[PDB]
């Protein structure tokens, strides 16, 4: 949902303030990227126990 | 070169270590792209 | 193109093509001129 994917971009073209609004967007993904990954291997480590 | 620093080219920022390439871009293509679409090489605009 | 004495019409408007020069916004931003002053895309600081 952000203007772009890459940080350096947002952070050359926002103002400090709005680019705290786009920031946020990738970082609430990024986060879900992560608990999908770690739930997926907590899953799968089961099976391999 | 051969050293970590922080690269402005081309209004492209990014922190990284600057070392000489072989591969070999095409007089139209600018900049290159790794499997995971981060940048894998730029071009120095004033000195080809 | 902001110091032009006569602009098109709005009907009608003329589109001026910057390309291969140095734009220097800062002198705009530190003088002041423009009455309303708006970027929506990236930030005023930012345009050099």
């Amino acid at each position: 949902g952000a203007i772009s994917s890459v940080l350096n971009d947002i952070l050359s073209r926002l103002d400090p303030p709005e680019a705290e609004v786009q920031i946020d967007r990738l970082i609430t993904g990024r986060l879900q990227s992560l608990q999908t990954y770690v739930t997926q291997q907590l899953i799968r480590a089961a099976e391999i126990r | 070169k051969n050293k970590c620093v922080n690269f402005n080219f081309n209004g492209l920022t990014g922190t990284g270590v600057l070392t000489e390439s072989n591969k070999k871009f095409l007089p139209f293509q600018q900049f290159g792209r790794d499997i995971a679409d981060t940048t894998d090489a730029v071009r120095d605009p004033q000195t080809l | 193109v902001f110091n032009a004495t006569r602009f098109a019409s709005v009907y009608a408007w003329n589109r001026k093509r910057i390309s291969n020069c140095v734009a220097d916004y800062s002198v705009l931003y530190n003088s002041a001129s423009f009455s309303t002053f708006k970027c929506y895309g990236v930030s005023p600081t930012k345009l050099n």
